[PDB]
């Protein structure tokens, strides 16, 4: 038995092989009998270690600095959807019409969305005749009871800005082809880097409120229980989902689910067919109106109206586009608002109490178009959401599994209710909250998380942990040792582009260390 | 209220909190990759391929350009690394690599083929695409039946010499809408690889079953299971030093990141650690673990999709191969004109030549021993300045722990690892490798 | 504890009946109701009732029991359920479908719960806090009928799609004879017609 050889194989290897060894056989002789000489060994190690010039600093004589962010114009918004700057019909649900095609319908009927008349001038907008002529185009559609869209002039243009052009075979080229067209290589762009988001601040305490309506994420049973661990397990989970299911973030949560759901059946079902599809949500409660505590009432939330443009699964992985309508009202912001076209279409009713009976007060309404592109990926990883409650859970189990060790006994809820954790700066002054409120937060750090997942954002992500174990060294006095932090720095400074999140959480990393130097010594001023 | 979500590890500790800040479980990038790998193995010879007539750039045992030694550097040293290998020998025992490369042959005799079809992804080498194992294993089997009958083997030794005297084939066919291809053409799709195959799946595989059974005896070996037992190993580790050293002496902890740990292994040193360790065995595998180190020693690259061009307004915009680029390099910016013209060279047709590094994700275990290698070093310069370290390392993150007496004789230490490490390819990164005292370090996410 | 008190105050609901004169089932037989707002259980268990929704809830609940005992169809359960509200002026206001109590817990008629849960085919064990009670007589018809314990001038009827989705606020403008589809849990839809 033996592998049998060929020729070619045998000549690469008596060729791949030292420099000094032309054949396998020198190089295997040298090999099986190679002995130890370590004096020879330790003379080039050290002669390795004297041309050889490695710093080493402590990072308490030479300490970090603050970092520099970009500047420019502030990020704009970036999300499909508008978190808090939405304003939501609403209908009472129907289980035999829970679908997008009948709750758009049924919205239609009554009226209020055919009575939308977007007006012509636009407040700050770049193709507004487009996406004024596709609205009529969706409204004239869902009269017809077909969501589909048989002529396709104004999805195709606002889907080829971006690229559309001819193609000419290199079989057909030539030089004069060449020196006459004057082609010359397709030069990359690069995002222009921005600079601090202002109004982050704003939409994270819009997310730590609670909403009038509730229960918006779905989720599934709980099986039964054979002894003390799942009880205590199932308590605890049934409290957080209570605590969590009325916050706003949720709404977006469960807003992105259906959308998104919907968009995927429609392009599975009827690709290369322009569709129309309902940003719409399910409510389960509500806040009584006579009093806080939660009581029953399902309904059918309407923020908007999606179209998406031909999908086939095809050109650059699949991606495809779609055209959102959303509803708003509140005026918009030109540095903020620079991906939106908008428009004012007519007037709008709120309604709220007055003692024993709800009456209504008139607004005027706003009509937040916009073209974006999305992706099966994209899809994928945003339709499941719920994945940052289970990681929020994670947080909850290490407090409460680390105090009930080291008391050993049942500490949950006393350190639910009593626990106190900062979560920012009022007035110079640091806030302090119980952990029932810093869930909201960390919950909507997930979110966000999810929402602008990225290149940017993982590579700061990545490079941010460094600092911080760094700094709980210092808590502790330990002598934190470096090489060259400067390109560390370099390094999360490059990583920061065009990403509200980044530059945001950068920017509390660095009031968090000016905050930390009166108690650390391992940072600049 | 300005909300900052940082200020939760004040009053607590990091490693409870430190999850939040982590979420939830091109032509052109393909050829700084190569350019990259050509650069850091800093050596200028140049030996042609007779087979095909193609230059190759050999860096082995040819240390040049010494300045500027602290970027990667890849070139290998042969005598420093048989040396460590003597001394992990000595410290486990005699018979132990004989032991686990017999346990090893064993185990793969009665091996069947099949199992190749157990793969994350491979290259077809006929419609040349990228598939399941499976799918183009059953394209290379019913192409081999269409052109010189079935495979009866049903077993890996039998497979591998199939394989083998297609290495030697002049013309072979396979289904297609049929046709056949040459030699030439037929070795370089086998050794081709897309940003691999099967032909060298087996050998693969059996390297990496080879440096399994290896890293399994090692104490410092964290790569073939984790958890319960990474907590075990970081324990029994962390006990074993404190009763080691003494009241006078202090220890450190290093948190280290290995950078370029892809492009900076050369299986050439592979090769001759298989040799050196097969040294005393059947020549059967003293022949057979021969085989994957020489088939990456030369590995096809395939460049991705060509460049565009475009007039001005962009109204026409033209699509061409990798292939044809040499053809139009007058127009390409500088950028991509500096980037290309040193590798049209080591072009062929629309490929790359590399003569080594290593992309895959492969010989993982086999990079690990090497790192434990280079662990279990010791001699007499440091026992008489009391000094010493050990540690744990994974494919290419570790974590090492140092002993010495003093603030100062450290720093000797840490710059005499450095350069242990750097003698043979394995470098070490700057901005993601740091330290402290030995309550705090981190490895594979478990912040300890 | 609030809920133990609740409990208790059940229990002694549950024995007034005590298969006998002056007690639940005679007064039933005889149609007077108004004495059954005046019992001492009630006025033992009413300081556990929220202060604010006090008059609303007392409204409904007397309603509720009127109806069902004007027309001999009634289901001692729901009965039991609401009973404790009505010892107390009633007084005009918005009900949204949860008896509220003092411990900011809820008590939903016609729907099953921890604090008070009827299973059909158990109406001897009557399950509060997840401990069951024998009840002291026997019943297998008088509880059958709960078309008129769930809303207050309404009676179940035969299942209609066509019917329109409401809310209870819509209630008080259904025109007689109009049936109105509504939900009478979580996701349990139920056909009624005003009468």
């Amino acid at each position: 038995i033996e592998m049998k050889k060929g020729k070619t194989f045998l000549e690469l290897r008596d060729e791949s092989v030292p420099l000094p060894f032309q054949t396998y056989e020198q190089m295997k002789d040298y090999c099986e009998k190679f002995k130890g000489n370590p004096r020879e060994l330790a003379s080039k190690v050290s002669q390795m270690q004297s041309n050889i010039k490695l710093p080493i600093k402590h990072y308490e004589q030479n300490k970090f600095r603050q970092i520099r962010l970009p500047k420019g114009p502030m990020a704009p918004y970036t999300h499909k959807f508008l978190m808090e700057e939405a304003w939501m019909f609403t209908k009472i649900s129907d289980p035999e019409r829970s679908r997008a095609g009948e709750i758009l319908i049924d919205f239609f009927k009554k009226g209020n969305l055919s009575a939308i008349r977007p007006k012509d001038k636009p407040l700050q907008g770049k193709y507004p005749i487009h996406y004024k002529n596709l609205w009529n185009q969706i409204k004239a559609a869902i009269a017809d009871r077909t969501m589909v869209i048989n002529e396709n002039d104004h999805s195709e243009f606002l889907g080829g800005i971006g690229r559309a052009s001819k193609k000419i075979p290199e079989i057909s080229l030539t030089q004069d082809v060449i020196t006459t067209e004057g082609l010359k290589q397709s030069e990359n762009k690069l995002p222009e880097p921005r600079s601090f988001p202002r109004w982050f601040n704003a939409e994270w305490m819009w997310a730590i409120k609670d909403s009038d309506l509730t229960g918006w994420v779905p989720m599934a049973e709980y099986p039964p229980a054979d002894n003390e661990l799942e009880d205590y397990a199932e308590h605890l989970n049934k409290t957080m989902e209570g605590v969590l299911q009325g916050t706003n973030c949720a709404r977006e949560m469960g807003k992105c689910i259906l959308t998104v759901g919907a968009l995927m059946t429609e392009c599975r079902l009827f690709p290369g067919k322009i569709k129309v599809v309902p940003i719409y949500a399910r409510s389960k409660e509500r806040k009584s109106m006579q009093e806080g505590l939660p009581v029953p009432s399902e309904m059918d939330c309407l923020f908007g109206i999606c179209v998406k443009s031909k999908s086939h699964l095809n050109k650059d992985d699949g991606m495809y586009t779609i055209i959102t309508f959303e509803f708003s009202i509140r005026e918009p912001n030109l540095e903020k608002h620079q991906k939106y076209t908008v428009f004012e279409a007519g007037h709008t009713t709120v309604r709220m109490k007055k003692g024993e009976s709800v009456i209504g007060r008139e607004v005027p309404l706003y009509l937040y178009c916009r073209t974006t592109a999305l992706s099966k990926i994209k899809n994928d990883w945003l339709s499941k959401a719920r994945r940052c409650f289970i990681t929020t859970m994670d947080t909850v189990e290490t407090i409460c599994l680390r105090e009930s060790a080291k008391a050993e006994e049942n500490l949950v809820e006393k350190t639910l209710n009593e626990k106190q954790m900062w979560i920012g700066k009022k007035n110079g002054e640091l806030i302090a909250q119980p952990l029932r409120e810093a869930l909201r937060v960390q919950l909507v750090q997930q979110f966000y998380f999810c929402i602008y997942n990225d290149s940017q954002l993982e590579g700061f992500c990545n490079e941010q942990k460094k600092i911080l174990m760094a700094l709980e060294g210092d808590k502790k006095n330990k002598s934190s040792f470096g090489f060259n932090p400067e390109g560390l720095l370099e390094k999360i400074e490059e990583c920061l582009i065009n990403n509200p999140m980044c530059l945001f959480m950068a920017q509390r990393l660095n009031e968090l260390v000016i905050e930390a130097s009166k108690r650390g010594a391992k940072f600049f001023k | 209220m300005e909300i900052n979500p940082y200020l939760m590890f004040l009053n607590n500790d990091v490693t409870s909190l430190i999850s939040t800040t982590y979420p939830y479980t091109s032509t052109k990038y393909t050829l700084e990759t190569i350019k990259r790998t050509y650069d850091y193995s800093r050596t200028s010879v140049e030996k042609t391929s007779k087979v095909f007539n193609i230059p190759r750039r050999k860096f082995c045992n040819c240390l040049e350009d010494k300045d500027e030694l602290v970027k990667p550097t890849g070139n290998v040293d042969i005598s420093s690394l048989l040396g460590l290998a003597e001394m992990m020998e000595k410290r486990m025992g005699e018979g132990f690599f004989k032991h686990c490369v017999m346990e090893a042959e064993t185990e793969i005799l009665k091996m069947h083929f099949s199992r190749l079809t157990e793969g994350r992804q491979t290259y077809d080498w006929t419609s040349e695409r990228n598939m399941p194992a499976a799918t183009a294993l059953q394209l290379t089997v019913d192409a081999i039946k269409e052109t010189e009958g079935p495979f009866k083997g049903t077993t890996m030794l039998e497979y591998c010499n199939k394989m083998i005297e297609m290495l030697d084939w002049k013309e072979i066919k396979f289904k297609k809408v049929i046709d056949s291809i040459k030699h030439d053409e037929f070795l370089i799709r086998a050794l081709t690889i897309n940003t691999p195959g099967m032909i060298v799946r087996p050998f693969s595989k059996i390297v990496e079953t080879v440096a399994q059974k290896i890293c399994e005896k090692l104490k410092e070996s964290g790569l073939p299971v984790g958890g319960n037992e990474k907590k075990a190993k970081l324990k029994t580790t962390v006990t074993s030093l404190n009763a080691r050293m003494n009241s006078d002496q202090f220890a450190v902890n290093i948190t280290g990141d290995n950078s370029k740990w892809n492009e900076c292994q050369q299986p050439e040193a592979y090769l001759a650690l298989l040799a050196y360790i097969t040294k005393d065995s059947s020549d059967l595998m003293k022949d057979l673990c021969s085989v994957a180190p020489v088939l990456f020693c030369n590995k096809f690259v395939k460049l991705g999709q060509g460049i565009r061009l475009s007039n001005k307004r962009k109204t026409k915009e033209v699509i061409i191969k990798a292939e044809k680029m040499g053809k139009y390099k007058n127009l390409m910016r500088e950028e991509y004109k500096n980037l290309f013209e040193p590798l049209e060279k080591y072009i062929q047709k629309d490929v790359c030549f590399l003569p080594g590094g290593m992309l895959m994700g492969m010989f993982n275990m086999l990079s690990t021993v090497l790192g434990v290698s280079t662990l279990c070093y010791m001699d007499e310069e440091l026992k008489a300045k009391g000094c010493f370290w050990t540690g744990l390392q994974s494919s290419d993150d570790f974590v090492l722990f140092a002993v010495a007496s003093n603030w100062s004789n450290i720093h000797w230490t840490i710059r005499r690892f450095n350069a242990v490490c750097k003698l043979i390819g394995i470098n070490m990164s700057l901005e993601k490798s740091y330290g402290s005292l030995p309550e705090l370090f981190e490895f594979t996410s478990m912040f300890f | 504890d609030e809920k133990t008190a609740i409990t208790k105050g059940y229990e002694a609901l549950i024995k007034r009946l005590g298969t006998g004169d002056n007690d639940i089932p005679s007064l039933i037989a005889k149609k007077d109701y108004l004495s059954l707002y005046n019992l001492p259980e009630v006025k033992l268990m009413a300081p556990l009732i929220r202060p604010n929704r006090k008059g609303v809830y007392s409204r409904v609940a007397r309603k509720l029991v009127s109806t069902q005992v004007t027309t001999g169809h009634y289901s001692l359960h729901e009965l039991i359920k609401v009973l404790p509200f009505t010892y107390f002026a009633p007084k005009q206001g918005m009900f949204e479908g949860r008896l509220f109590f003092s411990n900011d817990s809820f008590v939903e008629p016609g729907v099953n719960n921890n604090v008070f849960s009827w299973s059909k085919a158990d109406s001897s064990k009557i399950y509060c806090h997840g401990i069951a009670i024998r009840v002291p007589l026997v019943v297998g018809d008088e509880h059958m009928d709960t078309s008129l314990a769930l809303l207050e001038g309404f009676s179940v009827c035969e299942n209609d799609p066509r019917a329109p989705m409401v809310t209870r606020q819509d209630l008080i403008d259904v025109g007689f004879g109009q049936k109105v589809r509504l939900f009478v849990g979580q996701g349990s839809v139920r056909t009624f017609k005003r009468t």
